[PDB]
């Protein structure tokens, strides 16, 4: 099972 | 990890530039996270859109083609979470477009997927391949919402 990637799409 | 590594890690997440610096040695500039998925500084500030850490790893000798755990580089972080600048970098500084994970997963999927048109267009420039099957046996193009019409058109 794949895991999100690390990161996020909004700074905020 | 040693004390540092997991510093430098933290300052590339974070985006804190003077840490970095600070930090960033030949020996370290490509430590891995081993506590969780063996990612390198340019892994994190990639995936968290930190583009002056991104540009000064890359300047002091971070691999773009390294991956973590999961196969994963830096690139499909930046896709994933729609870093239009920071995949561009990373494309120009020689990144493979057609690089799979462990899942198949290309840096055209997670575009693809969260309905990242432009840097769909990006990939699609350098060479990426639409046509790819993950291990699921999906390309990018099935991997499209609905809704994303101006996307299915462009990988079509």
């Amino acid at each position: 099972q794949r895991p999100p990637p690390i990161g996020q799409s909004f700074r905020s | 990890n040693s004390e540092a590594d997991r510093q430098l890690l933290e300052a590339a997440k974070a985006g804190d530039v003077e840490t970095v610096k600070k930090l960033c040695t030949v020996q370290s500039v490509n430590c891995r996270d081993i506590e969780g998925r063996q990612s390198t500084p340019l892994h994190f500030a990639a995936g968290y859109n930190r583009v002056s850490v991104v540009e000064y790893l890359l300047q002091h000798g971070a691999d773009v083609h390294a991956k973590d755990k999961g196969g994963l580089v830096p690139l499909h972080n930046a896709c994933s979470y729609g870093h239009y600048e920071v995949a561009e970098l990373l494309v120009k500084h020689g990144a493979v477009v057609n690089v799979a994970d462990l899942w198949k997963f290309t840096p055209l999927h997670e575009a693809a997927a969260k309905g990242k048109y432009e840097i769909c267009k990006l990939l699609l420039q350098h060479g990426a391949d639409p046509t790819k099957k993950n291990r699921d046996g999906n390309t990018p193009l099935d991997l499209v919402k609905d809704g994303d019409t101006d996307i299915q058109d462009l990988l079509r």
